[PDB]
């Protein structure tokens, strides 16, 4: 999964 | 209001504890009730509000992939019937989720998102109405996905409007805003082209105004601008 | 029960789902569910019981720890005064860990206890009984705290002569039940000694049994052996 | 804290 914040 | 007797300092004190004791769900209640004073979030008492809530939520998020994935399974050719459980499982994991993100988006609309004047406040709320309408986009599958969506897709571009015009390339919040916008459109909006155009941008503007950074605020950006890198190393 | 309604079987099937889920709470109260059917567990639906509540209960030890090493430090002197929500919050994490301590202990005597025959049941149940006594024991500092501890010594104890008796002196279930009760003497009832005493008794009784194994079982036998080597090591 | 199962 890509990240995020 | 469970927290209706509570003093709202000593909800936010026992916001810090519960964080403290990496307990979420009480994190996520006591700020709930705070926010339910009436009063404008500070800085610091915003970011304890999406703590909480992003600790929850991620956690039915990670558990209803994992159902999912089993579900999804169960319904390949040469798979042994299994009746109704998984549905069911997945369902109430599912219905837990949205009404979680039905929560905060309630709290931003009353009254949160219509007091923020400010570009700090107003930018950070309607970052967050983006991320909650995402994680109901990424269960969602009816008449309504669209919207939701949509509903996404507008607060995340209204945040982004205000953030160009009222905040430096590096803000924290500008730059976060960005990334997560970044994974709407791949993830969600099925528009990889768009999340890698948005986080090259942003990772390159920001790239350009760490020059005028103290030391401190030149460690927050470039911590954000990391992860904008290594989303794009995923992406391409 | 909020569980009353569900088959038995699904009650199982969706616990094994939770667990893969990391849901321990879901798990939780579908063992629960599963328990107040009436009809005696096998070693599994055994094992899927206590892995449930063991991770519930040991998430609220774990804050209770916290919280409460916050609290005396703000009784230490020249700590600034910060009014009753420390203890308050304690108090809340506290009574929420004796609410599951009580739940299990009132399964195991609404009757898995009473119906439990064999060895490996009759030992797991009384076993059970001594954890769930010590973890109200290690939050006890009332008119009553002897008596917890006095209520978890029995258990064990009969869960250990049932065990002596009974099983070989490798079988895994007498092995955790001496490594958790050798904790209890040195954690609870402030007998490191015993505690060692037995630790090491257990161990070199268990090693002299290993020859008796298949490779299988060697290896769910000198796992535990080697949690009673490193509390030995930790205590001397 | 000592190791318990
Ligand atoms: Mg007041
Ligand atoms: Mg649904
Ligand atoms: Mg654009
Ligand atoms: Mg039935
Ligand atoms: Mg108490
Ligand atoms: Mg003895």
């Amino acid at each position: 999964f890509p990240a995020t914040v | 209001g469970a927290m209706g007797s509570m003093e709202r300092a000593s909800l936010i004190q026992k916001a810090k504890l519960a964080e403290q004791a990496e307990r979420y769900e009480d994190m996520a209640a006591f700020m709930k009730g705070a926010v339910e004073k009436g009063e404008e979030l500070s800085c610091e008492e915003r970011n304890l509000l999406s703590v909480a809530y992003k600790n929850v939520v991620g956690g039915q998020r990670a558990a209803w992939r994992v159902l999912s994935s089993i579900e999804q399974k169960s319904n390949e050719e040469g798979s042994e019937e299994k009746g109704p459980e998984v549905r069911e499982y997945r369902e109430k994991v599912e219905t837990e989720l949205q009404g979680v993100c039905d929560t905060v988006l309630g709290l931003l609309d009353s009254h949160l998102i219509k007091e923020a004047g400010d570009a700090e406040s107003r930018v950070f709320y309607l970052k967050m109405k983006g991320d909650y309408y995402r994680y109901l986009a990424e269960v969602a599958t009816g008449d309504d996905k669209k919207r939701i969506i949509d509903s996404a897709r507008s607060a995340y571009q209204e945040a982004m409007d205000i953030s160009k015009k009222e905040m430096p390339p590096t803000n924290p919040i500008r730059l976060g805003l960005a990334l997560n916008f970044s994974v709407f459109h791949y993830e969600i909006a099925n528009s990889p082209e768009e999340a890698i155009s948005l986080a090259k941008t942003t990772f390159d503007e920001a790239m350009a105004d760490l020059h005028t950074l103290s030391e401190d605020s030149y460690k927050d950006s470039t911590l954000i601008m990391q992860l904008l890198r290594d989303n794009l190393t995923l992406w391409t």
